[PDB]
């Protein structure tokens, strides 16, 4: 707690669709979405 | 990370299907796993915004979106009522993957530093037409009314057959069926209605916006002629439009844009009465369910839509024209956006301070792929990250968009530059002196000079430095690559100056202004604000004091200021299971800890948060109020439903300070201070706060290990503002104990020099990475969906601050 | 003790048995969530033989309930783990430990 | 232009002159470029001329340039410069001693046509000879 913690970790990125969806008073846009991800392949601990 | 319950419960693993619901009117977000239900929810969180779907990742990982419809088949069937994703795609846009917030992007030549992305917000959907309803129509337009009713019907019904809209029984697109397709007085009454209303409405418009219109002919009014339209524009029925022939009527540019504006407004007006009937916005249409593909606000609507109605709206004002009206456009009434702070909106990028050159001559180049708010030069090592370059004199600029050198200030200089251009920038600092070409040709000031800058004392150095505003993209070349330079040659080469990084073996690692609000300790410089380190008399405890320095007086500074204490208390790993002198025994053996804020008489207490937060908090909200405390509630329960808890999560735990003002002292400046204190026990997770030594009804529960650091949010109204009083109460230990070990059994209470108030700051210097992941996107096919991947591992040595968390 | 908390499946067959040499693949974290320990730091998985009592209570007991090929997450306390004496300099006084253990393979 | 620059720095009547045409016709030598010696043209144009002359002498010919400068500093004609580069061309810089010369010499060679020259001694001694003598009298016009 006192000394500068030092660790190697992996770069984490982000991905998304242009879809964007809120609400408001009066707003045109629907309330309920729905979307789906599928895992083609995983390499659990590529790194340590 | 909560843990959630679910059958065959497994890290995401290949063959893997999650499902993402998300109904925003609980609101809530939903999760199934291959089918099967997600035994635990996310609900009660902050709407302010716009909600998309995203997969965050590291390397090594193959992924796919599915959206639906032609953008990746659902394996489940989405729950009732809840739409693909794919219809959530706005009328100019095409669907497809994205980084989010990216200060950076590959290009044909290399690097692209990106400035912020403009983005759209969730009260931009909200179609807000102009009020006309008390715009009672003056006797020549409401005579006009019904004649605009009947004239607009008629032109649409022209553009309808013309296009191939041809009479039938009903709304049939496949075989060009339209039932509305008849004379106005037949029309069918609803639609009829709705006509004369809208007919009504664009002279209401023309009206409320600022125009001054009224009769100037009646000659030309019974002079306007009808086009006979032949048999091939008759309807099935026989039905003929009788749009009235006017084409002797010109058109002026104010008048254009006021047709643009008529437009806009008619096109809300329309989408505002739709939602009101319950109609949304869907990419593709769906009449039964009430879902529009235009059902959006205009300035949102696609340029075909666009033009066409403003086409309809030009046909309008030139019958009016035509009839002879004056329409006269209102004068022009300016008006500022900014929709945020200009000095920590553009992001600057920076050549690490390591590099600055002390002497020399040097060259780099900078390409503006863009053609916006972009600015290049050179900047001194402990250039501010928070100012616009070239606003104070830590930078020289040239800004290309209008053409201007920065520094101290803004003067005219140069040319405006176009796609593609490219920014030589030079320093000589033997003759201190900096030079700007704009391919290739040296830019030049009014007085005819040819140095930008002179008389440049060298100081710490130089740096190459940018400065790209929202929407904006350039290209910085140092040279490293001499070769890859593309007018080094034609100047500068013979001129004898060196590329910046011509003989590194690496590339120059650079800095971006991020912004990000950090909280850093408050300068003891600082303009405006002042800390006063109190120390404890016999009747007082240790006190950290806020003053205003330059209140009530020109360039006094007056802004939200959100202040927290250097050091954090945290909560025991794990919780209990279910005079006015202290006991030595319930002292010594307390848990519950306290510490005061005291507002100063002057300081409106209605201006002041006093409570907690915890190391996320980065909001620098300079309307702040409790309503915009990101908050959200993780449900977990069994199978059947009965949850079993609900979690409140958060990073800002305050009360308010109007809550302690009386309502006979409501709207009266009192004279008396107010004291409010906090309470955490950290054997519980429970705090509670007093004012003025009563007890409040706010209270809040916090998990196990949590950090809380001290904070106040005030808006100054006063020289003397807030005061943290590091005191203690009867049985209760000071927050000193609770900091430090070798205190926890120190009743005195104490504020050693660690302990220290720090200031939010919107913006900080960041080190770009050197490397950065590559991320692959594409679409697989029409039912594959939308495939991610990333397969090079890439990792850092991160340097880990424990108090901060960060 | 010892709670082991399924991460990704095994075989759902093959248990460690006594005398076997366990080779072991894990990351050591506090309860507060401090890593302390990690073979994949050193690349080489660690291998120990069941009963010899070579590790701690916990990782016994804990390994052994294990599958081959599963990972898992093992909560020890601290009668199960270095206790009150704890390890000087790495683990404090009555820690409860946290390990991401994957069993790699028994030899 | 260099000869007319050398013979308008040399001779004492040319600048009078240009002074005085200047001066009398009311000339706007800073419309032209778009009563100073910055702004006399007969100056002005040679440096704007002056990077095509550079262009032509390799960085290698740096050094010989400095001496030519020096010799044209002790007043020596341009025959006796001519000889002295004809006989220390040896003095010619060298690639590998210094790494700057190794970026200029490589966009030298990447030039087309300026690699397949300059292997001639005459047109290098008279390159190093021309120039040297412009630099030189720049470098007189720029001192006071
Ligand atoms: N996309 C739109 N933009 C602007 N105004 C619109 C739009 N859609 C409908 N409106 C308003 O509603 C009216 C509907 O069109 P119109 O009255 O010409 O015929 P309709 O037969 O009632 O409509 P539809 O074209 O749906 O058959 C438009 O005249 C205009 O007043």
């Amino acid at each position: 707690e006192l000394l500068l913690q030092t660790n190697l970790i992996n770069y984490v990125t982000s991905i998304r669709p242009n879809i964007f969806v809120g609400r408001a008073e009066g707003s045109t846009q629907y309330g309920k979405w729905y979307f789906e991800v599928m895992v083609d392949e995983v390499a659990p601990f590529l790194t340590a | 990370a909560r843990p959630v319950t679910s059958p065959g419960q497994h890290l995401l693993a290949p063959e893997d299907v999650v499902s993402c619901c998300l109904d925003l009117s609980v609101p809530s977000i939903s999760f199934r796993i291959n089918g099967c239900p997600v035994q635990g929810v996310f609900e009660s969180f902050n709407l302010d915004g716009l909600f998309f779907p995203v997969v965050s990742f590291s390397a090594g990982i193959k992924v796919r979106f599915l959206l639906g419809g032609r953008h990746g088949e659902f394996k489940f069937l989405p729950p009732p009522g809840y739409a693909p994703c794919h219809e959530a795609v706005l009328p100019r846009e095409r669907l497809h993957l994205q980084p989010i917030k990216e200060y950076r992007r590959e290009g044909p030549r290399g690097p692209h530093l990106v400035g912020p992305s403009r983005c759209l917000s969730h009260l931009d959907f909200v179609p807000c037409p102009v009020d006309t309803i008390q715009i009672v129509l003056p006797p020549h337009l409401e005579r006009i009314r019904e004649k605009l009713a009947e004239n607009i019907h008629e032109l649409w019904a022209l553009t309808r057959i013309e296009q191939g809209w041809t009479y039938g029984p009903v709304r049939d697109d496949n075989k060009r069926l339209h039932p509305c397709l008849v004379n106005f007085h037949s029309l069918p009454e609803p639609e009829r209605n709705y006509n004369l209303q809208m007919s009504g409405e664009t002279l209401k418009t023309l009206l409320a916006l600022g125009c001054h219109v009224g009769m100037a002919d009646e000659k030309a009014e019974d002079n306007l002629k009808k086009t006979k339209l032949p048999k091939t524009y008759m309807m099935s029925n026989g039905y003929k439009p009788a749009p009235l022939d006017l084409s002797h009527v010109r058109l002026t540019p104010a008048q254009t844009t006021l047709v643009d504006r008529l437009a806009e407004n008619g096109h809300n007006v329309w989408a505002r009465d739709r939602v009101a009937q319950g109609w949304s916005y869907s990419a593709v249409q769906d009449i039964p369910a009430r879902r529009n593909p235009r059902l959006v606000p205009y300035r949102l609507l696609d340029e075909a839509t666009k033009r066409s109605n403003r086409d309809s709206l030009c046909q309008a004002v030139r019958t009016l024209l035509g009839y002879g009206y004056n329409i006269e456009p209102p004068d022009q009434e300016p008006s500022q956006v900014d929709s945020q702070s200009r000095g920590d909106r553009a992001r600057i990028f920076r050549a690490e301070k390591s590099y600055a050159v002390q002497s020399g001559r040097w060259y780099f180049e900078f390409e503006a792929v863009t053609t916006g708010e972009m600015r290049v030069g050179w900047a001194r090592p402990e250039l501010r990250p928070d100012v616009e370059l070239g606003a104070d004199d830590l930078a020289y600029v040239f800004n290309g968009h209008r053409g201007q050198r920065w520094h101290l200030g803004s003067e005219p200089f140069g040319r405006p530059w176009q796609s593609g251009d490219v920014v030589g920038c030079m320093i000589d600092l033997t003759e201190n002196t900096i030079i700007f070409t704009l391919n290739g040709e040296v830019l030049m000031s009014d007085s005819g000079s040819e140095t930008a800058f002179r008389d440049i004392e060298i100081g710490d150095g130089f740096l190459p430095v940018c400065s790209l505003g929202p929407g904006q993209v350039g290209h910085l070349n140092l040279g490293q690559d001499v070769s890859s330079l593309r007018f080094f040659a034609i100047c500068g080469l013979q001129e004898g100056f060196e590329p910046f990084a011509i003989n590194m073996q690496r590339p120059v690692t650079t800095w971006f202004s991020k912004s990000l609000p950090q909280f850093e300790p408050v300068p003891l410089e600082h303009p405006h604000y002042e800390v006063a380190r109190m120390d404890g008399t016999v009747d007082t405890p240790p006190c950290l004091r806020l003053t205003h320095r330059t209140w009530g007086s020109q360039n006094s500074l007056v802004e939200m200021l959100f202040l927290r204490l250097s050091l954090p208390v945290q909560f025991h790993q794990h919780f209990r299971c279910t005079d006015n002198r202290d006991d030595p025994e319930i002292i010594l053996n307390t848990t519950t800890y306290y510490y005061s804020v005291r507002v100063f008489a002057g300081q409106e207490p209605s201006c002041v948060w006093v409570g907690w937060v915890t190391p996320d908090y980065h909001q620098h909200d300079m309307s702040f109020d409790l309503s915009k405390v990101r908050a959200v509630t993780v449900t977990m329960g069994d199978e059947q439903g009965n949850v079993h808890s609900s979690l409140k999560c958060s990073n800002c735990y305050m009360v308010w300070g109007g809550d302690f003002v009386s309502p006979g002292q409501q709207g009266r400046i009192s004279h008396t201070d107010l004291v409010i204190g906090c309470l955490v026990d950290l054997a519980t997770g429970l705090m509670t706060f007093t004012a003025n030594g009563k007890e409040s009804n706010t209270f809040f529960q916090v998990e196990p290990n949590t950090k809380l650091f001290p904070a106040v949010f005030v808006l100054p109204t006063h020289q003397n503002v807030v005061q943290f009083e590091l005191g203690k109460q009867k049985n209760i230990m000071p927050l000193s104990a609770a900091m430090f070990l070798s205190e926890r059994k120190n009743p005195a209470p104490q504020c050693p020099p660690r302990l220290e108030v720090q200031m939010l700051m919107p913006v900080s210097w960041s080190r770009m990475p050197n490397h950065f992941l590559q991320v692959d996107t594409r679409r697989a096919g029409e039912r594959l969906g939308w495939a991610v991947q990333c397969q090079e591992p890439l990792m850092m040595m991160a340097l880990h601050i424990p108090e901060e968390n960060r | 003790g010892v709670q082991v908390e399924t991460i990704s499946p095994g075989d759902g067959r093959t248990f460690p048995k006594r005398g076997q040499t366990c080779v072991v693949h894990y990351t050591g974290m506090l309860e507060d969530g401090k890593k302390f320990d990690s073979s994949r730091d050193r690349n080489k998985p660690f291998k120990f033989t069941l009963g010899k009592q070579e590790v701690i209570r916990g990782w016994e007991e804990g390994v052994a309930q294990m599958s081959v090929g599963q990972r898992a997450k093992l909560i020890i306390s601290s009668d199960y783990a270095y206790g009150a004496t704890g390890h000087p300099g790495i683990i404090p006084p009555h820690a409860t430990l946290v390990f991401d253990v994957e069993l790699l393979k028994l030899e | 232009v260099g000869e007319i620059f050398i013979y308008w720095s040399k001779s004492h009547n040319f600048k009078r002159e240009e002074q005085n045409f200047v001066v009398q016709n009311e000339i706007n030598n800073m419309s032209f470029l778009t009563y100073s010696v910055q702004t006399s043209l007969i100056v002005a144009t040679l440096k704007k001329m002056l990077p095509i002359g550079l262009n032509m002498c390799a960085p290698t010919d740096q050094d010989l340039i400095v001496l030519a400068k020096a010799r044209y500093a002790l007043k020596d004609t341009d025959e006796e410069v001519r000889e002295f580069l004809q006989n220390n061309l040896n003095l010619q810089g060298k690639v590998e001693g210094s790494p700057s010369l190794r970026w200029q010499m490589a966009l030298y060679r990447g030039v087309p046509g300026r690699e397949e020259d300059a292997d001639d001694p005459e047109k290098i001694v008279r390159r190093v000879q021309e120039v040297s003598a412009v630099l030189y009298h720049l470098d007189q016009t720029e001192h006071p």
